[PDB]
């Protein structure tokens, strides 16, 4: 139940950042421009300060992709409990080895 | 009268050992939400406009700066070319996070359930709860558990 709720917030944030994948270049020079006119008539704060966060954002992103190594850690419990029947019967096949004592 | 089935035991490891450390998964979910939060962190003060550039400022605020904010201008070049591509990298790392989170966010929260039955999780040690304590546990999985 809580697995879908977080994914719903993820999917919502995934679908409301749909355009930003190709619309994030708007700040490449507007961040520069929307200071340029005012200072030189006769915005850098967001540009400078955010550079610190990206390193923290990257590290947070690092854990997002580092967990992809652990992507096969949880769902296997239900999967391993069924697909391993070849070895499951094998361990109980030596059980059958005991019974046919002749 | 072998009517005992240890599938409860296989789930006894599963039923509530997840809640005994219910906050292990939330630490990882914080890490998964960190990229969401850090993207929200970098979309806070100046990229607050991006929350409405996606909807309303799409065709207005992008192009006015390229002329008006430089016609008024002609100390405004250095940090824009360094952070925005990193922000664009964040968006690139966000859609791939979302693809990952569509297949990883369930993992960390679920994996606390097999915390105690990590043997049942791992391949080389699920057999005991599928073969060894299973001569009655395999009754519900009668076709599987021969």
């Amino acid at each position: 139940g809580q697995i879908t709720a977080i994914e719903d917030s993820l999917s919502a944030r995934n679908l409301q950042m749909n355009g930003v994948l190709g619309r994030l270049a708007s700040t490449s020079q507007e961040l520069a421009h929307y200071h340029s006119g005012e200072e030189d008539g006769i915005n850098m704060l967001g540009a400078f300060s955010l550079l610190k966060v990206i390193e923290s954002e990257l590290q947070g992103y690092l854990s997002a992709t580092r967990s992809r190594v652990g992507r096969c850690s949880a769902l296997i419990q239900a999967a391993s409990d069924v697909q391993e029947q070849g070895a499951v019967d094998d361990r109980d096949s030596f059980l059958h080895g005991v019974r046919d004592l002749l | 009268r072998m009517l005992e089935v240890s599938r409860e035991e296989a789930e006894r490891k599963r039923m509530l050992d997840e809640r005994a450390n219910y906050r292990h998964k939330q630490a990882l979910l914080e890490a998964y939400d960190q990229q969401c939060d850090e993207a929200t962190r970098i979309f806070a003060e100046y990229h607050k406009r991006l929350q409405v550039y996606v909807n309303q400022a799409n065709d207005a605020q992008r192009s006015v700066n390229s002329s008006n904010e430089v016609l008024s201008s002609l100390a405004t070049v250095i940090p824009a070319s360094e952070v925005v591509v990193d922000i664009s990298n964040s968006a690139k790392d966000f859609i791939e996070k979302e693809v990952s989170a569509f297949f990883q966010s369930p993992d960390n929260s679920l994996y606390m359930l097999p915390a105690t039955p990590q043997g049942l999780a791992r391949d080389p040690s699920a057999i005991p709860s599928i073969c060894r304590i299973s001569a009655a546990l395999q009754y519900p999985a009668g076709l599987e558990g021969s």
